[PDB]
Order: C-alpha cells, then sequence, then structure tokens
C-alpha cells in the first residue's frame, strides 16, 4: 500500500482510499 | 496527528485504519 511521504491532500486520500464509505478524521498542526 | 506519522516518516494502512469509523 502506498505510505512514501503522502502530506496534505495527498494524505487525505490515502486515508479515503483505506477507510472508504465508512468516514474518517484528519488532523494537520498549525 | 497522522501527518507526523505518514509525512515526516513511512506509514502503514493499519495505522490508516486509526483514523476510520
Amino acid at each position: 500500500f502506498v505510505n512514501q511521504h503522502l502530506c496534505g491532500s495527498h494524505l487525505v486520500e490515502a486515508l479515503y482510499l483505506v477507510c472508504g464509505e465508512r468516514g474518517f478524521f484528519y488532523t494537520k498542526p498549525t | 496527528g497522522i501527518v507526523e506519522q505518514c509525512c515526516t516518516s513511512i506509514c502503514s494502512l493499519y495505522q490508516l485504519e486509526n483514523y476510520c469509523n
């Protein structure tokens, strides 16, 4: 599976591709 | 957070399911 330094929209895309229609949480430091 | 695992380093799909319903 893809884990190669995915960041922002690419990490949201990987988290969606694992989770599917179940739904997930996401966060980033500011 | 998930970016502090999958963007700073390499992670896993089982660490992605940690954030799933």
